């Protein structure tokens, strides 16, 4: 069972940059390798066969190299098309096997999120249940942590987390967070805290209300 | 475009 | 030319099957292999299995034999994948593959869940929260089944500063979030209501967001 060890796992980019990403076989796999590039919602597209060879359409900014179990996929020039997540495949022997591939990702100053917390509608309350959601937007890199505080401790269920792919237009990433409770259980604490934590600082940004206060 | 140096091996 | 089209989304129960289709068009069947695929968000990619329409030659991923059928047929370029005795984890994208070109895949949801109408709640900032030139407003689309829904923000005429999220699954049930942000001042004097349309099931609602209190 052939292991194609992708490299680097994560590009921070930008356009017109040179890229080079790496994969490397377990053994030797005789240029029997594809690179294909997949988008977000979208299915894969092929760019290399045999490890240096274009597919007809691709253009030719894009090639690969390598030849024993080192193989290379170097993009010249990188446009606005090109991003999102390169594989490598092996198809020298069953199983056929896959890389962990890599994100490209287009490069901006560091943002920190802009976070807003959300006390359960009146109308879901009536309905018996209660969720309590927070937005950290437009912060860049798009890893960010997350934590829920009621009455002071943590709580680690009844939160689910989303994320968005990077903006378009000012290339930051957002993430919703949902706190779902029982309208009784919510009902038994008053303050609700917010946490995030991103590279962007030390101490986390914390955003709360209280049930008593509205 | 591309050949059989594709697969071939009849899997 | 050259291409692969594959069947629809499926939606089947838990234990039964379920039998999808890889369309061949614009190169001779018989001379490639073609081989399935499998994604999903938290095993990424895994090689299935492939067939060969000239041979009937088949190769199966260990963890597959016993699992997916793969079969071809000469006579409409068409190579088949049947999957039996399914499950959530068996929820994924499949697609087929010559190894060059790749079918558009499909959506495979294993789910015993009912079509449900979601319900729609308007977010309000907390009580005042004022403090800065920005308000940001939201909605959650809860409890609804099956995708897609669309939302949009005072009949999309609102679609700077909106971010809706990807849904995600919620006690068997699919649940989405969109935040906007306008201007201090524009909110509340202006109002800012959200359109969730649910096609399943024939499900239009609008909400205004008022402020609480």
């Amino acid at each position: 069972d052939i292991k194609m060890t992708q490299s680097p796992s994560s590009m921070y980019t930008s356009l017109g940059e040179r890229v080079t990403i790496t994969c490397k076989a377990s053994q030797d796999i005789n240029s029997f390798l594809t690179w294909f590039l997949q988008k977000p919602g979208k299915s894969p597209k092929t760019l290399i066969y045999r490890a240096n060879r274009l597919m007809i359409g691709v253009p030719s900014r894009f090639s690969g190299s390598g030849s024993g179990q080192t193989y290379s996929l170097t993009i010249s020039s990188l446009e606005y098309e090109d991003m999102g997540i390169y594989y490598c495949l092996q198809y020298d022997d069953f199983p056929l096997t896959f890389g962990a591939g890599t994100k490209l990702d287009l490069k901006r100053a560091d943002a920190a999120p802009t976070v807003s917390i959300f006390p359960p509608s009146s109308e879901q309350l009536t309905s018996g249940g209660a969720s309590v959601v927070c937005f950290l937007n437009n912060f860049y890199p798009k890893e960010i942590n997350v934590k829920w505080k009621i009455d002071g401790s943590e709580r680690q269920n009844g939160v689910l987390d989303s994320w968005t792919e990077q903006d378009s237009k000012d290339s930051t990433y957002s993430m919703s967070s949902t706190l779902t409770l029982t309208k009784d259980e919510y009902e038994r604490h008053n303050s609700y805290t917010c946490e995030a934590t991103h590279k962007t600082s030390t101490s986390p940004i914390v955003k709360s209300f209280n049930r008593n206060e509205c | 475009d591309a050949t059989p140096e594709w697969l071939g091996a009849r899997l | 030319q050259d291409q692969l089209q594959q069947s629809g989304a499926e939606l089947v129960r838990p234990g039964a099957s379920v039998k999808l289709s890889c369309k061949a068009l614009g190169y001779i069947f018989t001379d490639y292999e073609i081989h399935w695929v499998k994604q999903t968000p938290v095993h990424g990619l895994e090689w299935i299995g492939g067939i060969h329409p000239g041979s009937s030659g088949t190769a199966y991923n260990q963890k597959f034999k016993g699992k997916a059928t793969l079969t071809a047929d000469k006579s409409s370029t068409t190579a088949f994948m049947e999957l039996s005795s399914l499950t959530s984890e068996d929820s994924a994208v499949y697609y087929c593959t010559r190894k060059d070109y790749w079918g558009q895949g499909t959506l495979v949801t294993v789910s015993a869940a009912k079509t449900t109408a979601p319900s729609v709640y308007p977010l309000v900032p907390v009580c005042g929260g004022t403090t800065g030139s920005s308000v940001t407003l939201g909605c959650l689309v809860k409890g609804y089944f099956p995708e897609p829904v669309t939302l949009t923000w005072n009949s999309g005429s609102l679609s700077s500063g909106v971010h809706t999220f990807p849904a995600l699954l919620q006690s068997g049930l699919y649940t989405l979030s969109s935040s906007v942000t306008v201007t201090s001042n524009t909110w509340p004097s202006q109002t800012i209501t959200c359109n969730v349309a649910h096609p399943a099931s024939s499900t239009k609602v609008d909400k205004k967001i008022e402020p609480r209190v």
